């Protein structure tokens, strides 16, 4: 019955933690991250507004589905990149 | 505000468009959007850094009507508040200081005061007697005391 | 200071140093010690001096060279060696010699045996 | 429910109730409440459907609770089918044309992936598999749909499902690619 | 990688026998002694004459720094590409030694 | 009409081996296709942004607010309309071979075919495939005639991928090759920047010879193009 | 070892007379015919490589 | 080969006269072994460097700087 929308969302951030993502994962050699990846975002993003039963995702909604991607990138690596990613990305998983 | 937005996407034709406003040759227009192209990552607001470019290279190419009419210089700032959408006028000096210092040891920085080494001969033999960066260019003090008169 | 790192920028960037005023041969041909250190860079652990020679030598003009040696009439010993063909691949084989060498006193390159001379390594890498 | 989800922390309340008997791991508890949900899937001017079902994969050493996890939804779902990777085959996930042993006709058998429309896929051990099967998995997981032409029969079923599959290995100092014996666009999927 | 310490683990790299080459100076041009002094002594006052001296020049300004050092127990330590027989023999015996024996009397 | 894609085995287009490794089909297989084309996923900063512009846009619900637009002002056909476009041309439209396109399509064969052959030290149904395609093209705008303006245009797709999946200009070729064996040891790591600035500001070679050059050499397995190309390491000799 | 023979198939001029067969046929009693289209390759060969010969094979 | 470990695994540094004095330090007290004990020539490309510490002294020492040095050999 409920089907929430992408309405009114902020497109720039969502091109900035892929952007980051992409560049750490060549320099470093972990998983390279293709475009099936951002897609999972949005899916994750939509799954947390069902829960409070809302039509609209909102900033709230955004900011925790990048920190399950990224909790989920970061650990599948080794011990020297879970360290070094942590300190890089640690901006987006401490929201305001 | 402009500069207070995190992480814009910015295309190709946006410092163009920029530039052109500026009445700057189509020489001094590529050195800045290629700036950005290297730097794309490691920035957090990209206003800020095409902002502190092209005003940067404003006072290098007009120079010879900066020292003749003071108030081209308080005009040149007032244009570039309306385009960001600020107010403050301490939030484009702040900007200009801050991209300055990056460009300060480059190569298309040192070609564009020289046709617009006296400096950077003195800090890499170790002299006791180079330019400080502390206290103010004697020709930006020239032009605020020419601002207050008017 | 940063001792090891002014080794390195000012060997490579060696246009902050030098002043950007035998005028042709200034201006278009690098120096022998800051061309020396772009290619040494830009290479593997481990050199070969057959090759790193033949890379140095195809980045110095030929119609330059042959044209500043000759503008020396006081000495005759200078026109009688460039009148031979093969008087660009000894220049350039004297002034990569002396290059060499003068790396090794800064502690750039490293031989491996002592009657070989054939193979060099990598010891300053710039930027670490 | 309007009552219950109007407060702040109804996001945190549902983790927390995500899997009772599991103390701890909060990380683990947030993936597969947001595959139960799933996204809103939406066609692109008839021409492509972007899939909505969260796919989970349960890595790790054994001992974390990790077939628990698969048993509770099983439990709470609407439509979930446990399946393994031992027992199920090539025909014990997809489809399959069998011979009726009383009209003597080629009928159509469904198995885990087509029998499972709408809802949430559960395999276990899926590192010990064939190389028949895993192919099927991922022909299933961009398209979802699952073509199978045999006995002169040609069908195009779909599969729309989250699979939430659980594999074993950890070595700390190997990356995922070579800890999990698994391929490169089977770990994208 | 070129720069910073990601460039020396990217440049050692495990070469392959196969692609290892097999040049010796038997290719390279034969010289001698004789022509190779001609040559150097040549390239070393001709070649960049003008800008070694004007950088030199500049340098020379430099001298009475170098003496105030001196002068408070701060030992000199020149360094830099290049070799320095000739400005520390031009600095220690024409700068330091007359500055010095006029300032102590 | 077949319309198959493939999936290389070790997950990604690998760049340093072969083609030929990487594909798991036998030569009579990518002899009988006519057009075989590579997708490589390159990680492009500038290229993630306007992909992930579109995909957001399209689950806003704003893809079926955007089809009155587009529609309107004649820029897309909907599904309805390209089904009856497609079989009327398809029972109408009969084009051949113009005498005048004939001269081009062998004389330009040739030049394709020779420039394999110097890199070796392309089959007959090569050729068939390009005829069908300039056909095809003279079917879109319904054109018995097939004149020369479709014969660039099937050139330009083959160039794209079967070219890419394996007097002066000429000259200029060869002097490049030898120059870079020779000013660059086997593994040097040369970016593409420094290089560009040697030879093009120098007046001696032009930039259509450095990337044609550079392409060459990289199908040898002796270049090895690094970080998006923009650092040219060697690696074969 | 069976095989009595073995031949081993690894030219500007043999390059321009197939191509142009090509382009030509898709555009469409004891001695044969003289065909300019389909006898191409013999009379190339029979004056070892002159393109003005007169003898027709 | 020490420089590039070092600096990677330092915290936010190019390697300028602090670190070979800090180097050679480590040299006098004994806490780095080389191939020659008397009159020994740092200059010389052929003497080569090892450490000279146990696993347990080295162990404290990390720990102090909240470093990770168990995780490297595991």
């Amino acid at each position: 019955k409920i089907y929430p929308k992408l309405h009114q969302m902020d497109m720039d951030k969502v091109s900035r933690v892929y952007a980051d993502l992409r560049r750490e994962s060549i320099s470093t050699g972990s998983f390279p991250i293709t475009v099936r990846h951002l897609e999972s975002i949005l899916r994750i993003a939509e799954s947390f507004a069902k829960m409070r039963l809302s039509e609209f995702v909102s900033s709230y909604d955004l900011d925790r589905a990048i920190k399950v991607v990224v909790d989920s990138f970061v650990d599948a690596q080794k011990v020297s990149v879970r360290r070094q990613l942590r300190r890089s990305f640690a901006i987006y998983t401490l929201g305001h | 505000s402009l500069l207070v937005k995190k992480y814009c996407k910015m295309t190709t034709e946006e410092i163009i468009r920029l530039c052109n406003d500026f009445e700057l040759p189509r020489e001094v227009a590529y050195k800045i959007v290629d700036e950005y192209n290297i730097n794309a990552s490691r920035l957090v607001c990209p206003w800020q850094l095409v902002c502190g470019l092209v005003l940067n290279c404003t006072f290098i190419v007009f120079n010879e009507r900066r020292r003749k009419d003071p108030r081209i210089d308080h005009f040149i700032v007032s244009k570039m508040c309306s385009l960001m959408l600020t107010s403050k006028v301490d939030d484009v000096i702040e900007c200009v200081k801050l991209v300055k210092e990056l460009i300060i040891g480059e190569k298309w920085f040192r070609d564009l005061q020289i046709r617009y080494y006296d400096e950077i001969i003195f800090r890499k033999l170790g002299s006791m007697l180079q330019t400080t960066n502390i206290l103010v260019t004697d020709d930006q003090y020239n032009i605020w005391k020419k601002r207050i008169e008017m | 200071p940063s001792y090891k790192s002014n080794i390195e920028d000012n060997l490579l960037s060696w246009e902050q140093v030098l002043p950007s005023l035998s005028g042709d041969l200034d201006k278009i041909m690098a120096p022998v010690l800051g061309q020396l250190f772009k290619l040494y860079r830009e290479a593997n652990m481990t050199i070969n001096i057959y090759d790193f020679y033949i890379a140095f030598r195809e980045t110095l003009p030929k119609e330059e060279i042959l044209n500043f040696i000759r503008k020396d009439p006081s000495n005759t010993k200078l026109l009688e060696l460039a009148e031979t063909p093969d008087a660009f691949d000894k220049v350039a084989l004297i002034l990569f010699m002396q290059a060499i060498f003068a790396f090794e006193n800064m502690g750039l390159i490293k031989f491996q045996s002592t009657k070989s001379y054939d193979l060099v390594e990598k010891c300053v890498w710039r930027g670490i | 429910f309007r009552k219950i989800s109007r407060d702040r922390g109804i996001i945190d309340k549902i983790i927390s109730s995500m899997a009772p008997s599991i103390y701890g791991h909060r990380d683990i508890k947030t993936a597969v409440a947001c595959s139960l949900f799933g996204g809103v899937p939406k066609n692109v001017n008839g021409k492509h459907s972007i899939r909505g079902d969260i796919n989970v994969l349960l890595l790790g050493d054994p001992g974390t609770a990790k077939s628990q996890i698969l048993k509770y939804v099983e439990k709470t779902a609407h439509r979930a089918v446990f399946a393994t990777g031992q027992g199920a085959s090539a025909v014990g996930l997809t489809a399959s044309v069998r011979k009726d042993p009383i009209t003597k006709e080629w009928t159509l058998e469904g198995g885990a992936l087509v029998l499972a429309d709408k809802g949430v896929c559960l395999i276990d051990e899926f590192d010990k598999m064939n190389d028949q099967d895993r192919t099927s998995i991922h022909e299933a997981m961009e398209q979802q749909s699952i073509s199978i032409s045999k006995a002169g029969i040609v069908t195009t079923l779909q599969a729309r499902c989250s699979i939430i599959a659980a594999a074993n290995p950890y070595n700390s100092t190997l990356p995922l690619a070579q800890n999990v014996s698994l391929t490169e666009p089977i770990l994208s999927r | 990688f070129l720069d910073t310490f990601e460039g020396y683990f990217d440049q050692r790299k495990i070469v392959r026998t196969n692609a290892k080459s097999r040049h010796t100076m038997s290719m390279a041009p034969d010289v001698t002694r004789e022509e190779f002094s001609l040559v150097s002594n040549f390239f070393n006052e001709n070649f960049q004459k003008r800008p070694r001296q004007k950088l030199f020049e500049i340098q020379k300004k430099m001298f009475p720094q170098y003496w105030f050092e001196l002068t408070q127990g701060f030992s000199l330590l020149f360094y830099g590409v290049g070799s320095k027989r000739n400005f520390l023999e031009e600095f220690a015996i024409d700068y330091l030694s007359p500055k010095i024996a006029y300032s102590q009397l | 009409s077949v319309l198959a894609a493939a999936n290389p085995i070790y997950g990604r287009y690998d760049d340093l081996k072969s083609p030929g490794d990487n594909i798991d089909f036998q030569t009579t297989i990518l002899s009988r296709f006519d057009m075989i084309f590579i997708v490589k996923d390159d990680h492009n900063e500038e290229r993630d942004i306007s992909i992930a512009n579109h995909v957001i846009n399209i689950h806003t619900g704003n893809a079926n607010a955007m089809q009155n637009q587009q529609e309107e002002n004649g820029s897309e056909i909907s599904i309805e309309k390209m089904k009856r476009y497609i079989t009327y041309c398809r029972l109408k439209c009969a084009p051949r071979l113009s005498p005048q396109a004939a001269e081009k399509l062998s004389s330009n064969f040739v030049t394709i075919r020779k420039q394999l052959l110097i890199n070796e030290l392309i089959t007959i149904r090569q050729l068939e495939a390009i005829i069908r395609i300039t056909e095809s093209l003279a079917k879109l705008e319904l054109s018995p005639i097939a004149q020369e303006r479709h014969v660039d245009e099937a050139i330009r797709l083959f160039q794209a991928s079967t070219m890419d999946a394996a007097g002066t200009s000429l000259s200029e070729i060869r002097r490049f090759e030898q120059e870079l064996k020779r000013r660059l040891p086997i593994g040097w790591s040369t970016s593409y920047q420094t290089l560009r600035r040697e030879f093009v500001d120098t007046h001696r070679f032009s930039q259509l010879a450095l990337d044609k050059a550079l392409y060459a050499l990289e199908k040898h397995e002796t270049i090895q193009l690094r970080h998006q190309g923009q650092n040219i390491y060697r690696s074969g000799v | 070892s069976r095989f009595d023979l073995l031949f081993v198939v690894t030219n500007e001029i043999r390059d321009r007379s197939i191509s142009e067969h090509v382009l030509r046929t898709h555009r469409y009693h004891v001695f044969e015919k003289f065909n300019p289209l389909l006898q191409a390759g013999a009379k190339l060969a029979k004056n070892k490589g002159n393109y003005n010969g007169t003898e027709i094979p | 080969r020490l420089l590039a470990i070092f600096q990677a695994i330092f915290p936010i540094m190019k390697a300028n006269i602090e670190v070979f004095q800090n180097l050679s330090e480590l040299h006098t007290l004994k806490l780095i072994a080389t191939t020659m004990n008397k009159n020994i020539d740092y200059l010389s490309p052929k003497v080569r460097w090892k450490v000279n510490v146990p696993w347990e002294i080295i162990k404290e020492i990390s720990e102090s700087v909240h470093f990770n040095i168990s995780d490297y050999f595991s």
